[PDB]
């Protein structure tokens, strides 16, 4: 039995209504007790999946009434009424007629208004430089939506391929993201150049924001 | 009812690993015991189940050569062995079973498959109206590390980023916090780093 979930991801503002679909390739309705062997799980970031609904429409203990499961046979729906910021999670459906199957999940993100990042640049530490490698770090703080670009420049020379980025989960309160970009240089290359800069773009920025430092100043 | 799974697992490629799921609070042979794989970009995937009453096993076709499920009635413990390990087998694994009004899941066992060997991080300061400061937690294996600030007295504005896997096979992450610039001369800022696999503990003062 195959499970198809749609949409794969969506962003919805707090207070609005959410509907997500789970369709099975075969009926999971058991004729003997007239129950659908379908459940819904909520998996918040960093946590294990938590059971929300079983028998397609029965809420697990503790689950608030704003979560409603519906459908029968092959077509099922999870509705979240007046979404709250704590409802950010990936929602999975699960059929358990005999063997088990899981859907591909619907990632629920919290939509909010656009916020441009604040930018900070960090030189490599003197301690790290004693080791032959230099890490330059730029921080992009409290922005939305998730997409952003960090362009590293070394004496105005555009860098490529020697950076890695990492993005936080949405903040539990304000739903923003933060991002760290790390530029990795040999110590030899780092001490050969003076001006280190990270140039940041984001859909909320009318023009790029650049933060920079001069080595040894 | 409790499903207690064994601790985190680390393996070199090509080897095998065996994890356990200890059941308590019910008759072990009365319910099938399922196993589930959770890999970052692969959602949740059912592996298979064992019927502990008779040792019969049923597998997801994708795992028929990867997983071997066994059970020990006397100790109320189920086992899953994963063989011919590759980095594709790195994931969180659960055991689970169903009940009349709920499902019971184990707490999960994390498996990392890599040619890397356990190694503690190096911790470097990220030096600073608003100032940012942080700590670079570089070149450690395996995950995870934990970072706190001022022994937990500082939480607001802290961002500890997900680790990135470097080309060396080692992980690196940064933890940052934003504070008033006017506080830098009156308040100490210390990142508390813990890497339990290597027993590494580092508490670094971060100053301009
Ligand atoms: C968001 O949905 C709520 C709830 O309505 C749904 O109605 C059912 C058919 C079913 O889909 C359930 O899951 C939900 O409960 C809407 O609130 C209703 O609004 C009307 C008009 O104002 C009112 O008469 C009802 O009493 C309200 N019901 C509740 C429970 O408050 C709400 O309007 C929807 N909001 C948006 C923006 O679509």
């Amino acid at each position: 039995i195959q499970l198809t979930q749609s949409p794969s991801s969506l962003a919805v503002s707090a207070g609005d209504n959410v509907t997500m679909s789970c369709k099975s390739s075969q009926s999971v309705l058991y004729s003997a007790n007239h129950k659908n062997y379908l459940a819904w799980y909520q998996q918040k970031p960093g946590q294990s999946p938590k059971l929300l609904i079983y028998w397609a429409s029965t809420r697990e203990s503790g689950v608030p009434d704003r979560f409603t499961g519906s459908g029968s046979g092959t077509d099922f729906t999870l509705t979240i009424s007046r979404v709250q910021v704590e409802d950010l999670a990936i929602y999975y459906c699960h059929q358990y007629l005999s063997s088990w199957t899981f859907g591909g999940g619907t990632k629920l993100e919290i939509k909010r208004t656009v916020a441009a990042p604040s930018v900070f640049i960090f030189p490599p530490s003197d301690e790290q430089l004693k080791s032959g490698t230099a890490s330059v770090v730029c921080l992009l703080n409290n922005f939305y939506p998730r997409e952003a670009k960090v362009q590293w420049k070394v004496d105005n020379a555009l860098q490529s391929g020697n950076s890695q980025e990492s993005v936080t989960e949405q903040d539990s309160k304000d739903s923003t993201y933060s991002l760290s970009s790390t530029l990795t240089l040999s110590k030899a290359d780092y001490e050969k150049h003076k001006v280190y800069a990270c140039e940041v773009t984001h859909q909320g920025l009318s023009s790029p924001v650049t933060k920079s430092f001069n080595r040894g100043e | 009812v409790q499903l207690q799974q064994s601790g985190a697992e680390l393996s070199k490629p090509g080897a095998s690993v065996k994890m356990s799921c200890k059941a308590s609070g019910y008759t072990f042979t009365s319910y099938w015991l399922h196993w589930i794989k959770q890999r970052p970009g692969q959602g949740l995937e059912w592996i298979g189940y064992i019927n502990p009453r008779n040792d019969y096993t049923e597998y997801n076709q994708n795992f028929k050569d990867k997983a071997t499920l066994t059970a020990d009635k006397s100790s109320s413990t189920a086992y899953m062995e994963l063989s011919s390990l590759t980095s594709e087998d790195s994931a969180v694994y659960y055991c689970a079973r169903r009940d009349i009004t709920t499902f019971y899941w184990g707490q999960g066992t994390t498996l990392t498959v890599s040619s890397a060997s356990t190694k503690g991080p190096s911790v470097f300061p990220l030096a600073p109206g608003t100032a940012a400061l942080g700590c670079l937690v570089k070149d450690y294996f395996p995950e995870p590390v934990t970072v706190s600030w001022n022994s937990g007295a500082l939480t607001s504005g802290v961002h500890t980023f997900p680790a990135v896997l470097q080309s060396s096979g080692l992980y690196s992450l940064s933890s940052v916090v934003t504070v008033p610039s006017s506080s830098l001369g009156t308040q100490t800022y210390i990142c508390n780093v813990n890497h339990k696999p290597s027993n590494t503990k580092v508490d670094k003062r971060v100053e301009p």
